[PDB]
């Protein structure tokens, strides 16, 4: 589920319920078998791009079906595209100096501490400034 | 803030202001904080060979001390005397730290 | 992907390799002089760029460089002293940030005219102030005490079109009902 | 099952309205770390943000909803909570229709209009949730006020479906 | 029957749809979870092939 945020999944479920209920409502009070159960099955199969046994015939049913089809196409493509992105995308002293999530220390009363204390090099001066204050 | 209510060296505040006060206390002298006119730290213009800014003010005799964040450098140490450093530092990079859009799909 | 694959400076080399972001220094400062007289490969490359680049990357005051980075919309990288950089990044409008380590290590000193009688006492005063914690307290006072998954926003338009379509469908159903019922 | 259907419709209408009104009133939509005037754990809602710990605990400040036409409209719509309030209004009118049905059994369209109000209330609720989440984006968690809104949406849709079943069966039974 | 069940499942996984869909609640639950599984697995195939290329 990681390619899409939890709020997208939750709103997909709500949109699914709302589409099914509006398809059922516009189909019952329309001149011209979409009961509620069949409306839910039509909508689920539309979102899974798996088709169905019945398609709406009225203008209002077809508008509802069309926007649900469009939503499905954008959302599924977004899932696949972002999964492809995740699967396609310290290892240095500079890297250790730039970040702050990893704490780094030295031995006390040692040559390395003295080296960092008396250093004039940028990166190592930044490292010492951090190490002296760290608590 | 509201420097108009004050006049003289008491018109300013900051780290170096208190440092100048403490140095004056320890050494035993009175002083007037003169801001450099050029607004430049100090450099020897390669063409004229003239020192400008605070280093120029110090060398030519117009000033007796400089209590600014003045970096210790070899070129400056050849023309002015520096005390032991009172603060460490290094050259560093400063960089600036996008709503998707309703129809961005 | 090009997005996630993107990266920041994180070091001096990454600033030297690119040319889309212009980086400058303060004019008549120790940093400019440090870059001019450097013999390190990266620093020599940076200086050769900075001296020849037009318009002048250099600035006249620290505030000028700060506003240049703040108003360059992330196209300007200012090279300044770490102390000033840290102090600025600790204050509003906190939209600026220090990147990576230091480039070197140096320090400020109290200067005096060559041959001055104040040289010795000032040195001893600075040692006294350092050993008594005065410099530490002043620093702490003036610096410290100052102080991905797609999101709903990336697809919100498709939700709005969906709910708008459902509303339109209900309206069209009512209109058809009233027409066919008369 | 018409008696049980009407029981479900009335109880559900009241439940949806109560849950949505509490959600629009209470202030536990979002747990984040902001400031009631240092940052501490807070608990914001649609109108006020409050501190959950520390000295200023219990202290709430009106949310500065305001600090690009799209950003302006989103901030305006989210500031006034137009959609959550519209969903509360429509649930109220749906409840009125459900109650009025029994006192006037001559007209059939009354319960159909109840169903349509409930369905519309659900749709307004969805737009509100999307606007709210999107406006927040411009660490955190969602509180019980948020979930009260979500459950109001689900119950509203169920009551709409039941109401439309009642109307359909009345017309089917009477016509034949 | 079993042969038509196998054909329905194969067509669902290949995203080719079918000539019959389940009508009961139990049949539709089975069909729905197989549809979801198919969607995640085929998206994963395409995404990982894009990564490798
Ligand atoms: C087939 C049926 C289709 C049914 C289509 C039905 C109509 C769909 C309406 C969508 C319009 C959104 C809009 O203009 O958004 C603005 C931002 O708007 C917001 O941020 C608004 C937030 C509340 C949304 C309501 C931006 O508008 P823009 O600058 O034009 O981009
Ligand atoms: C795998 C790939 C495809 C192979 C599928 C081909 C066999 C089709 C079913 C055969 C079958 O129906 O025979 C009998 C049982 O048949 C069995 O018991 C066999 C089925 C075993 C289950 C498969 C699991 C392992 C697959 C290894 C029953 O005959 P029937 O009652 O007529 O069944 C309907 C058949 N009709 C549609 C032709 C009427
Ligand atoms: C016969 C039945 C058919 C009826 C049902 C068919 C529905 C299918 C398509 C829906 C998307 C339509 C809306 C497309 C979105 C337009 C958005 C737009 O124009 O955006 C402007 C742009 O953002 C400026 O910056
Ligand atoms: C009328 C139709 C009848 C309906 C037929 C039913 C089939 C529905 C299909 C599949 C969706 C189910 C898959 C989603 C499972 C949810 C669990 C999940 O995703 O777990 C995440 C976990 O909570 C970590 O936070
Ligand atoms: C026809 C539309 C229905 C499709 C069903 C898709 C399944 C949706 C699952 C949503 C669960 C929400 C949990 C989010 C996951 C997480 O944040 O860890």
């Amino acid at each position: 589920l990681d390619p899409l945020a939890y709020e997208i999944w939750m709103c997909i479920v709500f949109a699914y319920i709302g589409v099914s209920v509006v398809l059922f409502l516009v189909s019952r009070f329309s001149p011209y078998e979409f009961g509620i159960f069949n409306s839910l099955w039509f909508s689920l199969g539309a979102f899974m791009q798996q088709g169905c046994d019945i398609s709406p015939r009225s203008l209002s049913g077809r508008i509802v079906g069309g926007v649900w089809w469009f939503f499905t196409l954008i959302i599924i493509s977004s899932y696949t595209a972002n999964l492809a992105a995740f699967l396609t995308v310290i290892e240095s002293a500079e890297d250790l100096a730039k970040q702050t999530e990893i704490a780094y220390g030295t031995l006390e009363a040692g040559s390395t501490k003295e080296f960092f204390r008396r250093s004039k090099i940028a990166v190592f001066e930044k490292m010492w400034t951090y190490m002296k204050s760290a608590e | 803030k509201n420097a108009n209510q004050f006049e003289g060296n008491d018109r300013y505040e900051g780290y170096c202001v208190e440092l100048a006060a403490e140095i004056a206390k320890h050494v035993g002298y009175s002083y007037r904080l003169e801001i450099v006119s050029d607004g430049k730290y100090g450099a020897r213009d390669p063409d004229t060979k003239a020192w400008n800014g605070m280093v120029g003010e110090l060398v030519y005799g117009r000033a007796d001390v400089a209590v600014a964040p003045l970096t210790i450098t070899l070129v400056r140490e050849e023309v002015i005397d520096f005390s032991k450093p009172f603060m460490s530092l290094g050259i560093s990079i400063m960089i600036k730290k996008s709503k998707p859009g309703v129809f961005s799909f | 992907t090009v997005e996630r694959m993107v990266s920041p400076i994180e070091s001096a080399e990454d600033l030297a390799k690119q040319t889309e972001i212009a980086y400058g220094t303060l004019e008549a400062g120790s940093t400019k002089e440090f870059f001019r007289r450097s013999k390190i490969a990266v620093f020599e490359k940076m200086w050769t760029y900075m001296k020849s680049a037009e318009p002048s990357v250099f600035v006249r005051t620290t505030e000028e460089g700060m506003i240049r980075v703040r108003k360059s919309k992330g196209k300007y990288a200012y090279l300044l002293e770490s102390t000033m950089n840290e102090y600025i990044e600790q204050r509003k409008p906190c939209d600026t940030m220090k990147v990576g380590g230091n480039l070197d290590s140096k320090g400020y000193g109290i200067a005096t005219p060559k041959g001055s009688a104040l040289r010795g006492p000032v040195n001893l005063a600075v040692l006294k102030l350092s050993e008594q914690g005065v410099l530490d307290k002043l620093k702490s006072k003036w610096w410290y005490d100052k102080g991905s998954a797609l999101s709903l926003s990336n697809v919100a338009g498709v939700f709005y079109i969906l709910i708008g379509g459902l509303g339109l469908a209900m309206l069209v159903a009512l209109i058809e009902f009233c027409y066919k019922s008369r | 099952d018409r008696g049980i259907q009407m029981l479900i419709t009335t109880v559900g209408a009241f439940a949806a309205f109560s849950l949505m009104t509490i959600a629009v009133g209470t202030d536990y939509w979002l747990y984040s770390r902001g400031v009631c005037r240092e940052e501490v754990m807070t608990h914001s809602g649609l109108w006020r943000t409050c501190c959950l710990e520390g000295a200023f605990r219990g202290v709430c400040k009106k949310i500065d909803h305001f600090p690009d036409t799209a950003e302006y409209l989103l901030r305006a719509v989210r500031a006034s909570s137009v959609f959550p309030i519209l969903s509360v209004t429509l649930l109220f009118f749906g409840g009125l229709c459900v109650a009025a049905s029994e006192f006037h059994r001559s007209r059939h369209s009354v319960i159909l209009s109840a169903g349509i109000f409930f369905v519309s209330a659900g749709l307004s609720n969805i737009i509100g949730i999307i606007v709210y989440i999107s406006a927040n984006a411009g660490s955190y968690s969602y509180g019980w006020s948020f979930y009260f809104g979500a459950f109001s949406f689900i119950i509203a849709e169920i009551v709409g479906v039941v109401a439309v079943h009642i109307y359909i069966e009345k017309h089917q039974q009477l016509r034949a």
